[PDB]
């Protein structure tokens, strides 16, 4: 009896800007907003994802969890699409942008109410985030001279660090930037090249021990067994090593050469022969020299039994993608054949061990000086499976930042901990009574948008709302005998937790953003919302 | 199943009335598109009457009848399709309260049908008015009217000569008590078949008595020219020929090599004394020609001509009389090919033709269609064939008759008045077939916009005391004369109007049961 | 009165629905018309996002039942391939037309007269339309004007902020291919690349062409300034004896014996390409040799070529190696024994960008290069094709400035003016009919819906711009002189359209005034919508 009207296309799932859809984008965006809410800061929070495999991940990062969750919402892949800008072109800031463009939504939703077009929106924060920008370059107060010392990486380092498992980022501190100045290479008055590189250092993990056990070695540290009667070589510099990429086994022809079988005299050719050709082949190999064989492929039952009496170690690396860092460590190329270790092929290296991790046995590849390598490697030893696993994702965020360091004013910082939201706040308002006209009103929302950074680390702070706002209000807006701002602009939003009272300046813990960080993070996080507000009509099917 | 009582006639009269109310808005000049909706999401947006009526599914028998109808309409003339379907289907809504209320049996409606027939085609030759065919600038001007407002409107002058030499082509006038009367024998679709040229101009178009074919001479060097052509139509192919039954031929021994040689040259030689026979000054055959045969009549002073289809040996015999012959042992010697008029083989368009014509009208020929490119060739062949069914009509009688709804009104105001004085059973349904014909003129009033009560009215009052020849102007929408304002059309469309329509109308009436089954 | 599987309207009830389903396509085209207009996303439901702005690219995508929404669909085909812009004021111009009209269907008014009404006022808006144009000049220093005519193409499928980046790009791209004279301009020679992980700002403009496989080697020099192009149509990778053979070898040693002889096939051809390079310009400074080498390259000649400091490429796509012939002028040589210096050509400074996914190499800098590329460069896939979308649209929106010597000035100049002029020359003239003045009352009313629209976008009231143009207009009558006034988007009030530099094509208003009348006039046509065929 009830007809149908509205819908002229075919049958979907419609959306129209009558029944409030700039509403339904954000308030879907709002489902997965709260969750990253809870995340950035020291005392954010974790969430678990059960994999699509059968395995139940735990992280506080949310570029990872992002990838991990279906999202049926593509007003929602915008941002996520946005927290790649984050987690590949920056080495932080993930949990940022999240924020940041959720909030710019909600502050938009004040405007809409008052019946403000999308596009004075949208032109309201392009004037505002230029006015943001030109203050961000004097929002910085000090510069890392990039000396590349290990205490000066220290406090670049430890804020990286610092937000995920709250307490270790003391002793995770040492151990990547010990691992990171042996990455860097030695040279001056050279800023054209760049040098550090992320995929230079790999973590490993082994159940077992503690935290404080872990150490740092130059090389790339294997898990694998020796598999053979030779454990490890010996002290003496420069071992020469043959990679091979073809597996090991009897040697073969290039030309046709197919083995079958017809007749039992064949039989005892195949086998009496896979025992004369490989004992010639790999006699060959330790004529030259090579006291080390690396095998990308599976190792045959014969080569192993004539390798232990020539003293060669075998070792297996069945990850094609770590033989290609590997050749930048020891020099070593791979062979696609099999029986010619020609020494320009060959690499050298000082010493290769065997050394219990968290108490297994692995055979440890390292250097000391002598054919410098720019690989290395972190050992982690814990007990929790589950933690291992987030202090690697914390390393590769660490070092990750450290790619931020170069040219592109990598040494510049600015205080952080809600200690620069809260003043850009009052640069803002400074600027919407000096800019005229209707902007007037998407300038004073942009800066009340900034005051979700301060909130959310007082929630997953435990901290009242009630306090902490008011007391960095005072902070940051105070009135000097003079013309020159003095006293503290470091206030930012304590982890509390102990001590005594209110908040205190982020110098003293030696934490910061860095700019190249918050610079960044704000040009996507005005990106992510312009896209939002500027779609006021979708079409989807029912998936 | 089955379907009796009276509610057959109403499912008759609401099957022809369904097809007849979605075409209203196809008559006239001011005709409203339609848009038809089909399963795929492509649609058809055009206002051809024809191209709709293709395009319509219908369930009962009687819709599909008035399609058959509308095939049939659209091969005799070019416009006028939906005319006919309009009228056939108002003259059953104005007889359906006699049919059913009235309680008239329908054989008495089918009766009266016949003697309206008749009385409706004697007014349309007292309205109509006399025209001269033998001009050729007023039947210029009679074309016209199918060419402009078209894509050859540019060639709208090259395309009234064009048209009226070709429709003089087929034609030939001949009468007589003495054998009767052929009413001139003019057939569009086969004898004004028309072959495409690519290249060349459109005036240089021209319109050829013969039949005209695109292969040349077989032989390098051949007389090119005939005085006195004669043609020779044949069947067989002129080449060696195997044995009707099973034929087994192995050959081992070098020697036995030569017997198949020789006799594939008496084979091929003796196809070419049966032709030769006559002494003929051509030879054409349907199939190809092997080169042997080639020098064989080489020797005779003949010219060889292979590969012609089989449509085209049809048409030959009318401008040759050659008989066409299977089996060239059968070739008679009557198949001369006497009184052709020219040979020659001078090429057109880059390549080489051959000329079959003469000077003389066996009522059959090829039209030469040049342009400048093939996609203008299409535009024109659809159009000449068009522009020649116009042409047609006025050259089957010398009389023209008013459009617009003059015509149409000028024949219910002679019915209404006749009917009065026969005083019959028969009159009434005769004011329904006059109230149909008034249905034809106020359609194009109900698409020009003007009020359909008051413009038919008038209109009629117009007959009775004007002219006929005052019908309804589709620019203006007002009532104007016919003749003195250049709207006019022929009379052998408003024969097959009238005509097919009551005609068709009888025969929905005849059927009162529908039987089910295979 | 029906068949089974069929659906039909009668009466005017078929009319008005599809003047009503054609009013429900113009409210979703009318928020995203104009630079002030929205970026609409649509999704296929297999995963692809597509955020455009342009009128036909969204109705490509998007299915429709209504047979009124896909005509008009079809009315945009005709649009994109000899307008190219503009697609979305069409449709509200046909929109709109057929709900000024539905007020005068329903008090009973023929739709033919209406009909009639249309066409005859788009007859007299076609001799108005030769007098509010404005003849510009021929001359090829009117870039600077082209600089404004580019903006108005620009602004409208971006934020603005990617406007000024791409106004020196577009404008150059199109006056680089083309010399001076009448003659015409080809867009094929611009080439439209793409590379992620980029951020959309720093789009640049390229005056050659982009080479997809880089040269990989770390003692390949990767700035080569004034070097030669050598096209090289041979392979360079491993070759095999001319002959059927095999390789029998009881020892690794043999193996490499019988491999060199082979090898010696390809080292045969790099000594006598490497004598090239020292006959000519061997060591003279500032001078270079690249091999473009369409074919593979075996890892042994990347050594060769490296110690000479030689730019090595492999694997081309047979269709760039046909403008590297143009750009840079090197023949194709098949054989390295046929090789000569005459094939060498000339180029200037070829500087390598190195990154570790992908690697571009450019070959700009050319003497005659007769071709140019537009590198679009974003982070996610919606920004490189919305911009994608600009520079198409944008290239197609000057080439009609170049080749029509009439421009319009935009921003509402056009449609405001000529509906005013309509509203008082019917009332002089009365040359049509008095019934007439329904449907050309109603064409001028339906030109007013564009200025409307625009600043129905950006906020302000339509009812006060309107005002204060209509009292403009009037005033400068009584002046008795020529001012062109238009609607101004960012303040609200009017403007000069030739000071702002807003401006339309002359061939992109022709066949949307003629375009929408003829296609909105077909829709009043229709008396009933049949279904057949099921």
């Amino acid at each position: 009896q009830n007809p149908n009207a509205g819908l002229f296309k075919q049958g979907y799932n419609s959306y129209s800007n009558a029944d409030g859809q700039i509403i339904k984008s954000i308030a879907a965006i709002r489902e997965l907003h709260q969750m990253c809410l809870t995340s950035m800061g020291p005392c954010g929070r974790n969430k678990i994802i059960v994999n699509h495999l059968g395995k139940i991940i735990i992280t506080n990062d949310a570029a990872t969890m992002l990838r991990e969750l279906d999202i049926v919402h593509p007003a929602v892949k915008v941002l996520v699409m946005a927290t790649e800008q984050q987690k590949i072109d920056m080495g932080d800031g993930t949990n940022l942008v999240m924020i940041l463009a959720g909030e710019l939504l909600n502050v938009s939703e004040k405007l809409i109410s008052m019946g403000l077009s999308a596009v004075e929106i949208i032109q309201g924060y392009n004037m505002a985030r230029k006015f943001t920008l030109k203050e961000l370059d004097e929002m910085v107060v000090g510069e890392i001279t990039d000396k590349n010392d290990k205490n000066e990486l220290l406090k670049m380092i430890k804020p990286v660090i610092s937000s995920k498992k709250y307490g270790s980022e003391d002793i995770l501190s040492e151990l990547v930037s010990e691992a990171v100045s042996h990455v860097l290479p030695v040279a001056q008055q050279a800023g054209e090249i760049p040098y550090f590189n992320v995929d230079s250092i790999r973590v490993v993990k082994i159940m077992g021990g503690s935290l404080s056990n872990s150490t740092v070695i130059k090389g790339m540290v294997f898990n694998r067994e020796p598999e053979g009667h030779v454990k490890s070589l010996s002290e003496d510099k420069k071992h020469k090593v043959a990679v091979f990429t073809c597996p090991l086994d009897i040697a073969n022809t290039e030309t046709k050469g197919t083995v079958l079988l017809h007749n039992a005299q064949e039989m005892l050719d195949f086998s009496k022969g896979e025992e004369k050709q490989i004992d010639a082949m790999m006699k060959e190999i330790a004529d030259m020299g090579v006291e080390c064989i690396v095998a990308g492929a599976g190792v045959g039952e014969l080569a192993l039994h004539y390798l232990n009496r020539y003293g060669i170690l075998v070792l297996k690396v069945p990850s094609k993608f770590e033989l290609r860092r590997l050749c930048r460590v020891c020099g070593a190329t791979p062979l696609p054949r099999l029986g010619a270790p020609t020494p320009e092929e060959l690499g050298l290296v000082e010493t290769v061990k065997t050394m219990e991790i968290g108490g297994d046995r692995v055979t440890v590849f390292k250097q000391e000086q002598g054919e410098i390598s720019r690989t290395s490697t972190i050992i982690l030893r814990g007990a929790t499976q589950n933690n291992l696993d987030d202090i690697e994702r914390a390393i590769d965020d660490g070092v990750a930042a450290v790619k931020g360091l170069m040219k592109p004013s990598g040494g510049k910082l600015l205080p952080g901990a809600g200690a620069t939201e809260i003043e850009l706040i009052s640069r803002i308002t400074k600027y919407g009574e000096r800019t005229p006209g209707l902007l007037q009103l998407a300038i004073k929302q942009f800066a009340v948008a900034f005051e979700v950074v301060p909130r959310t680390l007082a929630e997953t702070a435990g901290l009242d709302v009630n306090e902490v706002l008011p007391n960095l209000y005072a902070a940051h807006n105070v009135t000097e005998p003079g013309a020159v701002k003095t006293d503290h602009l470091y206030k930012g939003v304590d982890i509390d937790g102990e001590s005594d009272e209110g908040v205190k300046d982020i110098r003293e813990e030696n934490i910061y953003d860095m700019l190249a960080t918050k610079k960044f993070a704000i040009n996507v996080a005005t990106e992510a919302a312009t896209t939002v507000l500027s779609i006021d009509q979708i079409i989807m099917a029912k998936k | 199943e089955r379907t009796t009582g009276r509610q057959a006639q109403i499912s008759n009269i609401t099957a022809a009335k369904a097809v007849a109310d979605v075409i209203r808005t196809c008559l006239g000049p001011k005709a409203m598109l339609k848009m038809l909706l089909d399963p795929m999401g492509g649609l058809v947006l055009t206002n051809d009457g024809h191209a709709i009526l293709r395009e319509i599914d219908v369930a009962h028998p009687a819709a599909k009848s008035m399609l058959e109808l509308s095939r049939t309409q659209d091969e005799e003339v070019g416009d006028g399709t939906t005319t006919v379907i309009i009228l056939a289907g108002e003259i059953l809504a104005q007889c359906a309260p006699y049919l059913i209320e009235k309680n008239i049996h329908p054989v008495i409606i089918i009766q009266a049908l016949k003697k309206a027939l008749t009385d409706a085609l004697e007014v349309i030759k007292q309205v109509s008015k006399p025209v001269d065919v033998e001009n050729d600038a007023a039947m210029k001007k009679l074309i016209q009217a199918s060419i402009g407002t078209k894509y050859v409107i540019h060639w709208s002058e090259k395309m009234c000569e064009l048209a009226l030499d070709a429709v003089k082509t087929v034609r030939k006038d001949l009468g007589q008590t003495v054998e009767g009367e052929p009413n001139f024998e003019i057939d569009i679709k086969r004898y004004v078949r028309v072959e495409k040229i690519p290249g060349g101009d459109v005036l240089d178009s021209r319109v050829l008595k013969g039949v005209l074919l695109n292969k040349d001479v077989v032989h390098p060097k051949m007389s090119r020219h005939i005085e006195n052509p004669r043609v020779v139509l044949l069947d067989c192919p002129l080449e060696y020929k195997k044995g009707e039954s099973q034929t087994n031929i192995e050959i081992e021994k070098e020697e036995d090599w030569n017997r198949i040689l020789q006799i594939e040259e008496e084979q091929v030689q003796l196809m070419c004394e049966q032709i030769l026979a006559v002494r003929p000054t051509l030879v054409i055959t349907e199939k190809g020609v092997s080169d042997l045969a080639q020098h064989y009549l080489l020797k005779g002073g003949c010219s060889v001509l292979r590969r012609v289809k089989k449509s085209d040996n049809n048409r030959i015999a009318r401008v040759t009389g050659a008989t066409i012959v299977n089996r060239v042992e059968d070739l008679k010697e009557s198949d001369v090919g006497t009184n052709c008029g020219l040979f020659k083989v001078e090429m057109i368009g880059d390549e080489y033709f051959s000329f079959l014509d003469n000077c003389k009208e066996p009522k059959a020929c090829t039209i030469m269609l040049r342009g400048g490119s093939k996609d203008i060739l299409n535009e024109i062949d659809r159009n000449l064939q068009d522009a020649m069914a116009v042409a047609r009509n006025v050259m089957l009688s010398p009389s023209l008759s008013p459009g617009g709804g003059a015509t149409e009104m000028a024949v219910s105001v002679k019915l209404a008045e006749k009917a009065k004085q026969l005083e019959g059973i028969q009159q009434w349904p005769y004011q329904a077939v006059a109230d149909a014909m008034e249905c034809i003129p106020r359609t194009l009033i109900q698409n020009a916009g003007g009020d359909p009560i008051r413009l038919l009215s008038q209109l009629r009052a117009k007959h009775a005391q004007g002219n006929f020849t005052t019908g309804i102007d589709g620019d203006k929408g007002k009532i104007v004369d016919m003749v003195s304002y250049g709207i006019w059309e022929p009379e052998v469309i408003k024969q097959q109007s009238v005509k097919t329509a009551i005609e068709s109308a009888c025969l929905l009436l005849r059927v009162d049961d529908i039987v089910s089954g295979v | 009165l029906l068949n089974p599987k069929a659906e039909s309207l009668r009466r005017d009830a078929a009319l008005k629905v599809n003047v009503t389903s054609a009013e429900g396509l113009q409210s979703v085209l009318e928020t995203n018309l104009g630079p002030k207009g929205t970026l609409k996303m649509l999704v296929d439901g297999a995963g692809n996002i597509k955020l455009t702005k342009d009128g036909k690219v969204l109705l490509t995508e998007m299915q429709i039942q209504s047979p009124t929404a896909v005509l008009i669909a079809r009315a945009a085909a005709a649009q994109d391939e000899i307008t190219g812009d503009g697609t979305t004021t069409v449709v509200c111009l046909v929109g709109e037309l057929l709900r000024q009209a539905h007020r005068f269907i329903q008090e009973g008014v023929h739709p033919r007269i209406i009909t009639d009404g249309f066409e005859i006022a788009r007859k007299e808006s076609m001799k108005f339309l030769d007098e509010f144009k404005i003849s510009k000049t021929n001359l090829s220093n009117d870039r600077e004007f082209l600089l404004q005519v580019a903006r108005s193409s620009l602004l409208t499928k971006v934020d603005a902020d990617l406007t000024e980046v791409l106004t020196p790009i577009v404008t150059d791209a199109v006056l680089s291919v083309y010399d001076a004279q009448a003659d015409n301009l080809d867009l094929h020679m611009v080439e439209i690349m793409q590379m992620q992980h980029l951020s959309p700002k720093d789009t640049t403009f390229i005056k050659g062409l982009v080479l997809d496989h880089g040269g990989r080697h770390p003692d390949m020099p990767t700035r080569v300034k004034n070097a030669y192009v050598l096209i090289l149509n041979v392979s360079l990778e491993y070759e095999k004896t001319e002959v059927n053979s095999g390789f029998f070898y009881s020892s690794a040693d043999q193996r490499d014996k019988l491999a060199a002889s082979e090898r010696k096939f390809v080292d045969a051809k790099l000594k006598k390409i490497i004598d090239l390079k020292n006959e000519v310009c061997g060591m003279d400074p500032d001078k270079g040799f690249v091999i473009i080498n369409q074919k593979g390259i075996d890892p042994m000649s990347l050594d060769v070529f490296a110690k000479h400091n030689i730019l090595a490429l492999r694997r081309a796509k047979r269709r760039n190696m046909e403008r590297l012939q143009l750009v840079t002028g090197g023949e194709a040589q098949n054989s390295v024994e046929d090789l000569s210096p005459q094939i060498l050509g000339f180029s200037g400074l070829v500087y390598q960008e190195t990154i570790g996914e992908e690697k571009f190499t450019y070959v700009t800098e050319n003497t005659d290069p007769k071709s140019c590329t537009i590198l679009i460069k974003g982070s996610t896939h919606y920004a490189l094709a919305q911009t994608k979308d600009a520079v198409r649209d944008g290239l197609r929106a000057v080439a009609n400035v170049l080749k029509d010597k009439n421009i319009i000035p935009g921003a509402g100049a056009f449609y405001i003016a000529l509906s005013r002029y309509l509203r008082s020359a019917n009332m002089n003239k009365l040359g049509a009919k008095g019934k007439t003045k329904t449907g050309i009352e109603a064409f001028a009313e339906a030109l007013l819906v564009i200025p409307k629209t625009l600043v129905k976008n950006s906020g302000f009231d339509p009812l006060d711009v309107l005002a204060m143009v209509e009292d403009e207009l009037d005033d400068a009558q009584d002046s008795d002189e020529t001012r062109y006034v238009g609607v101004d988007l960012n303040i609200g009030d009017s403007c000069d359209p030739t000071i702002e530099g807003i401006w339309d094509s002359y061939r992109v208003l022709r066949n949307a005034i003629t375009g929408a009348t003829g296609i909105a006039s077909n829709l009043l046509l229709c008396d009933e919508l049949l279904r057949a065929g099921r």
